[PDB]
């Protein structure tokens, strides 16, 4: 299980609520699935600009899922020899099919899911394809979910549309300087912060950013704060940051 | 190689700085101050600093790895370079390194230096076997995630440590 | 357990096969081992099928590699058996392919195996010294390489027909473009002239499969008759 | 398409009927650059090219590797068909893919009638191919003794040297034509002249035929 | 593949009623990564439908082996439309398809190899959608199966108000309105969650309906 949790960002509840949701109900209300018939979908797609932290974020709601969290990259799928897809994706359903309701997080799905018209995407078509196929025509599929993750939708797989597969779309933008002020506040709520911050100077210093890129401006603050001789953080530290890593 | 690998030696000092003024303490107060002061960046930040990344032209390369060894007050250090993974029979790497990080365990928060990260980085996924396992416990903070990162290169073509280096 | 290597097979060949005790009526001579040559060429296929058509008997197709085993001592089973057989049941014909790679000098014991199945060919070289009276089979051969065969087998008195095959098969390549285009749709614009002349610079095999090829790649439906661009089309490919 | 069957199977009053009511049939092609013209010659239709070139469809229409249709009616062996292109202004040295003409493949179907007419125009009688072949070196590949000669009839040259360096008399020989080797020495060939693989017209003879050539030569 | 799914529902009902076997030909098994001799798997496998007397096969997302070549293909496009041509000359070339038959499944009708859309092999055209309102009410009501909700009912809202919609993804935007009114924990659903969220939320189809 990991650290942080669902209570670290602020701002998007209206858009993870339904996702939190999709993850507490279908794991405490089993019960009330036969009275109504529900069957919770299996594919969702949390896509959006890279940056925005849509790894450490489902996981910090794998955290709530209280299962086993199963990290899985998408890269890893391209081998040397040949078959080994087989052998992943089978593995990815041999520990989900066969062990304790868990939760299975991917992401770069994008970097994979290329729909080429030899060609090493078009292994990747047998394999994801072959995934698909096992997304579709298994009807006990009703197990543990797939949850993924793409950090672009440039070239976007029409065949990812049904229940079973990536039907939950739930658009994750980049972040306004509001909502990097508040995810940045409450990742920033544990340093000595001065309490003269009125969020306007970084507010307008952080142009077209995203999550993890403020992360890293709290984490080197976090790291020159040390040696900056004053225990309380600044308020300089801020843009030293940004301008410093960006 | 692995306990061939062992290093304890005097070597070079810090008299031979190298002319970069500000560098020579950006890495200074990463390998001589947080030994020397374990509570003042507990209590002053959050941790100590994790390190700095010498890499980039050869040149006089190596002299300033000497130095670090040698300055410290206490013992010096262990070196590992990265030319002796690539070998024959694939797969020692992985009990190479958890064997000197469980090593690293036993001596009491010791700090281990890694060089010559382009000779496992940059078929390769049996060498992706070693690098990946190695990032993961490197990450991964169960020998430790503070006492020491640091990585020689001559080219910078290696993009996995690149995208992975970040977190650490 | 060319009208040469026609005319000289066929006299040589089929008109000793087609009677019996003739060896002994014609005041005996052993040109029973015919051996052919050419690597460029690809002979062996239809040469043996027209062999098989000509005649009506039993045929014996062993390539040179057919009792490369682990086993030393398969090949006296598996030829003698042969032996037996064609010598009891019909006048069959052996036909041993690319005697190069099992009829090399060797002197290490490293490849033993090489040697005792080239001394099984000494063997059966002795056998068939012993079967010059009244033999009931046909030992037809062919090979690609003559610089690294054993002086044993180019003995005269056991191979005394040695042909050839020459570089321009310019015959070969008219029957082999008039044994494919007279079933398949006719073009009155498909010229021979530049595809007789061109492989005759640039030599191959299997021209009959080249043509093949062409018609796989003229099943488009598109064009209704195959022309020239899958002609030298299917020659760029392969 | 559609029109490549009306236009391969003969259909008159389709093809007719399919044209006037579009026109636009008769200028569309297929996926491989061939319209109508090129199936109707193809096929060896009169009446259907003579509508097709009656409307005034452009003779030069040459398809993706470059085939004209005059090498269709050449190669076709009909002459109403090589009278229709070359009265529609037919170009007599197109190049085809190969960098041949309509001469080399009119020669290979010996046809007489369609060599004076395509010579009669205006044809090179010394047009060479990318490998620097002329019809002589395919007609005597072959043995097409009256199309070297009707080229003779329009002063053609015997002394080609192909890619390989060999006169339309090395190839003679090869062919082992005995008269046909015997017409070209006695019109002018070269008995000197030696290919890449330094071998004489002699040489390349065999059964003593040099000994026949060369006497000939000097007789 | 019009506005209107459960295709993959309505092969697998019959293949899984009886279908006399179940010989499914996935669109990722013609991926041949070596040399493109797939040739030997076209007749392989087809030649074991000539082998077996009963045969039926199913070809799902064809879209992807689809290719135009509209333009100059490349090698890994050559090889498919090669492919493509072992398919016409065993369906329009020397090879009768009389017992055997083939179920061609794709998404969209557009990239559809017009020279395979030929009367020869697909002879009718099934639209999967939901025009009938009596399909889409009857559709509702196998979906609405194991639902339970007040005793108000009135399904001819939503029919009337769906237009063009998937069959599958109707289920799922059916029972994301039991999720939307599960958010109250509520265990009896009135329908007004259902004509607002069936509502909405079909409307977000309709946006990402592109």
């Amino acid at each position: 299980r990991p650290t942080e949790q669902y209570s670290d960002i602020g701002g998007l509840d209206k858009q993870i609520q339904e996702l939190v949701e999709a993850i507490v109900l279908p794991m405490n209300h089993k019960e009330k699935f036969e009275n109504l018939g529900i069957q919770p979908p299996k594919g969702v797609l949390m896509y959006g600009p890279p940056g925005t932290g849509k790894t450490l974020l489902a996981r910090a709601c794998a955290a709530q899922t209280k299962a086993t969290f199963l990290k899985l990259a998408g890269p890893q799928l391209v081998q040397m020899f040949i078959g080994d897809g087989a052998k992943l994706v089978r593995d990815a359903f041999a520990l989900a099919k066969e062990k304790a309701p868990s939760i299975i997080f991917i992401d770069e799905l994008d970097a994979i899911g290329t729909k080429r018209f030899k060609a090493g995407d078009r292994e990747v078509q047998r394999t994801m394809l072959e995934l698909l196929n096992q997304l579709d025509g298994f009807q006990p599929n009703t197990q543990v979910k797939v949850i993924a993750a793409t950090n672009r939708v440039d070239i976007l797989d029409p065949a990812l549309l049904r229940s079973g597969r990536l039907d939950r779309k739930i658009e994750f933008p980049m972040p306004n300087e509001e909502a990097r002020a508040r995810i940045m506040q409450i990742h920033s709520r544990k340093m000595n912060v001065s309490p003269d911050v009125n969020y306007e100077e970084l507010a307008r210093c952080t142009d077209d950013f995203n999550g993890a890129q403020c992360k890293a401006v709290c984490v080197e603050a976090g790291m020159i704060a040390l040696r900056r001789g004053a225990t309380e953080l600044t308020h300089e530290d801020y843009m030293e940051g940004i301008l410093e890593v960006q | 190689v692995t306990m061939m690998q062992v290093e304890e030696k005097p070597d070079v000092t810090y008299s031979d700085v190298g002319g970069c003024k500000e560098q020579i303490e950006k890495l200074r107060e990463v390998v001589e101050t947080p030994l020397l002061h374990p509570e003042r960046f507990v209590n002053l930040g959050i941790e100590p600093p994790k390190g700095v990344l010498l890499f980039g032209p050869p040149g006089t390369g190596k002299t300033l790895c000497a130095r670090a060894v040698a300055n410290r007050t206490d013992a010096c250090f262990i070196r590992v370079i990265g030319s002796e993974l690539v070998q024959k029979y694939v797969g020692e790497g992985a009990r190479m390194v958890r064997e000197l990080f469980e090593m690293a365990r036993t001596k009491k928060a010791c700090l281990i230096f890694f060089d010559e990260i382009d000779a496992i980085g940059g078929g390769d996924n049996e060498v992706q076997r070693t690098m990946l396992e190695l990032i993961n416990q490197l990450d991964g903070f169960d020998p430790r995630g503070n006492i020491k990162v640091l990585m020689a290169t001559n080219r910078p073509d290696t993009l996995d440590p690149a995208l992975m280096r970040p977190g650490r | 357990p060319m009208d040469i290597q026609k005319q000289e097979v066929r006299e040589a060949v089929e008109l000793p096969l087609t009677h019996f005790e003739l060896y002994k009526q014609i005041g005996i001579d052993p040109p029973r081992g015919v051996l052919m040559y050419g690597p460029p060429g690809c002979g062996k296929t239809m040469l043996a099928k027209a062999v098989a058509h000509h005649t009506t008997a039993a045929f014996i197709r062993v390539v040179g590699s057919e009792f490369v085993q682990k086993y030393l001592g398969e090949g006296p089973r598996m030829v003698r058996d042969v032996f037996r057989l064609a010598k009891e049941n019909a006048p069959a014909i052996i036909f041993i392919d690319e005697i190069d790679a099992i009829a090399t000098k060797r002197f290490d014991a490293q490849t033993g195996a090489d040697r005792e199945v080239q001394r099984i060919l000494l063997e059966l070289l002795n056998q068939m010294d012993g079967f010059d009276q009244n033999v009931n089979v046909k030992v037809i051969m062919a090979t690609n390489r003559a610089d690294t065969l054993d002086p044993a087998l180019l003995r005269p008195g056991r191979l005394d027909r040695k042909i050839e095959f020459p570089l321009p098969d310019r015959r070969q390549k008219r029957l082999i473009f008039s044994t494919i285009t007279s079933k398949m749709n006719l073009s009155e614009e498909v010229d021979l002239e530049d595809y007789v002349a061109r492989p005759d610079k640039i030599s191959g095999a299997d021209i009959n499969s080249i043509c093949q090829e062409s018609g796989m790649l003229a099943v488009r439906e598109n064009r209704y008759i195959v022309l020239a661009k899958d002609f030298e089309k299917a020659y760029k490919t392969v | 398409l559609m029109v490549c069957n009306l236009a391969y199977s003969g259909k008159l009053e389709e093809l007719k009927e399919s044209i006037l009511a579009d026109k636009s049939l008769a200028t569309r092609t297929d996926q491989d650059s061939r319209t109508a013209l090129h199936w109707a010659c193809s096929a060896g239709h009169t009446e259907i090219v003579e509508f097709l070139l009656q409307l005034g469809v452009p003779v030069n229409d040459k398809d993706d590797a470059g085939w004209s249709p005059l090498h269709i009616a050449a190669s076709a062996g009909r002459d109403e068909i090589v009278k229709a292109l070359l009265g529609k202004g037919a170009q007599v040295n197109a190049v085809n893919q190969n960098g041949c003409t309509p001469l080399h493949y009119a020669a290979s179907k010996n046809r007489h009638e369609i060599a004076v007419m395509l010579l009669e125009g205006g044809a090179n009688p010394d047009a060479k191919d990318h490998y620097e072949a002329t019809a002589m070196h395919r007609a005597a590949a072959k043995g097409n003794l009256k199309m070297i000669h009707i080229l003779l009839y329009y002063k053609a040259s015997t002394n080609i040297q192909d890619t390989e360096g060999n006169t339309p008399l090395h190839l003679a020989c090869d062919e082992e034509r005995v008269e046909e080797a015997k017409l070209l020495v006695s019109q002018g060939a070269s008995i000197y002249i030696e290919n890449k693989e330094e071998k004489t017209p002699l040489q390349v003879a065999k059964g003593g035929l040099g000994l026949i050539l060369k006497r000939m030569v000097e007789g | 593949g019009p506005p209107g799914t459960g295709k993959t529902l309505l092969a697998r009902a019959v293949a899984s009623q009886l279908d006399c076997n179940f010989l499914k030909v996935v669109s990722s098994s013609i991926v041949d990564k070596y040399i493109g001799e797939s040739a030997r798997l076209i007749r392989e496998m087809f030649n074991y439908a000539r082998d077996h007397q009963p045969c039926i096969i199913f070809m799902d997302e064809i879209d992807a082996i689809g290719g135009r070549r509209f333009s100059e293909g490349t090698s890994a496009d050559r090889e498919i439309q090669r492919t493509l041509m072992e398919l016409l000359n065993q369906m329009d070339g020397f090879d009768t398809l009389h017992r055997v038959k083939m179920i061609m499944a794709t998404n969209r009708p557009d990239t559809l190899d017009p020279a395979l859309l030929r009367p020869g092999r697909l002879d009718r055209k099934i639209h999967i959608d939901l025009p009938n309102e009596q399909a889409r009410l009857d559709i509702l009501k196998i979906h609405a199966g194991p639902i339970t909700k007040h005793g108000e009912i009135d399904y001819e809202a939503i029919v009337k108000l769906s237009d063009g919609f998937n069959g599958a993804d109707l289920r799922n935007v059916c029972t994301e309105a039991g999720m939307f009114a599960i958010r109250a924990d509520h265990d009896f659903v009135v329908q007004e969650d259902f004509m607002k969220a069936v509502r909405k939320v079909a409307d977000s189809k309709k946006l990402e309906s592109k």
